[PDB]
């Protein structure tokens, strides 16, 4: 419930934001608190905030 | 920190060196700084399972007699944190015991125009494309006119300062978050975020504005 897939491709403004493509997957570390998710990126281990609306569940969507 | 310099080991006994463990994964780290014997202040997105907070180090990685290695018992997250516009990016820990007030660990004191200069310190990466410093490093930046921020959608010159000039490369930057910002010998800011490619200003919690929040965490704890 917390493995995810970017559904785009993304280029971080903020340092506290990860930069990601589309196909990358993340665990969520934190669903919030508001639209940007704390999550872990598995392609480099990174850990930074995503905005939830470029992401979807990996294990419902196939 | 971004065009610093290595601080004099020890001369900054208030700097708190964050190792957060988060849900999944290895930890991230973070700066803050000790405002009384078991409180310390940080940056909200700093936050995780479970943190510990090393006082009284320079090089993080050279344990030494000044170090004061202190678990989180409670993270007070400002409650209107938001992850979209970070504002309330600030973050209270108590710690499990108190630490020893000594030469080498101290609390930081508390009392801002636009031209003034000021300090920050970290274990930040020292560059764009840098790591971490093992050693603990300080910048002076400059104070900002809040218009010097307006590129960031999301500034509140209420809430946030913004520091430094941005026709010098000179910042804090990944892994600074949390740390004080010092004017004239007092925390004013705390390091919450900034550009991707590190060019300042960078934007700070204005601790002015959360000293009744603050307070009454302190009294309550």
């Amino acid at each position: 419930v917390t493995l995810f897939v970017a559904l785009y491709d993304y280029n971080a403004t903020r340092w506290t934001d990860l930069s990601f493509h589309k196909g990358e997957k993340f665990q969520i570390l934190e669903f919030g608190p508001g639209d940007w998710w704390e999550a872990r990126s598995l392609t480099t281990g990174e850990t930074g905030y995503i905005p939830s609306n470029y992401v979807a569940p990996v294990d419902s969507i196939q | 920190i971004i065009g610093g310099t290595e601080c004099k080991p020890h001369s900054r006994p208030y700097m708190a060196y964050l190792e957060i463990v988060t849900s999944n994964g290895p930890s991230k780290f973070c700066g803050g700084f000790l405002i009384r014997r078991n409180f310390v202040l940080t940056a909200a997105h700093c936050a995780g399972r479970s943190i510990t907070v090393t006082l009284g180090a320079h090089n993080i990685t050279e344990e030494e007699d000044t170090w004061q290695k202190l678990e989180v018992i409670k993270q007070f997250r400002h409650p209107k944190y938001n992850t979209s516009t970070l504002h309330h990016d600030i973050m209270l820990l108590k710690l499990k015991e108190k630490a020893s007030l000594t030469l080498a660990v101290g609390t930081l004191p508390f009392p801002v125009p636009p031209g003034r200069m000021c300090r920050v310190a970290g274990w930040g990466r020292t560059g764009v494309l840098k790591p971490g410093s093992d050693t603990l490093q300080e910048v002076k930046l400059r104070l900002m006119d809040p218009q010097a921020c307006s590129h960031f959608r999301d500034f509140d010159h209420n809430l946030q300062l913004c520091v430094g000039n941005p026709r010098k490369t000179k910042s804090a930057f990944k892994g600074d978050s949390g740390g004080p910002l010092l004017c004239a010998g007092v925390a004013q800011g705390i390091v919450s975020y900034g550009r991707s490619d590190a060019k300042p200003p960078a934007v700070f919690t204005r601790i002015s504005h959360y000293r009744p929040w603050i307070n009454q965490i302190l009294q309550a704890n």
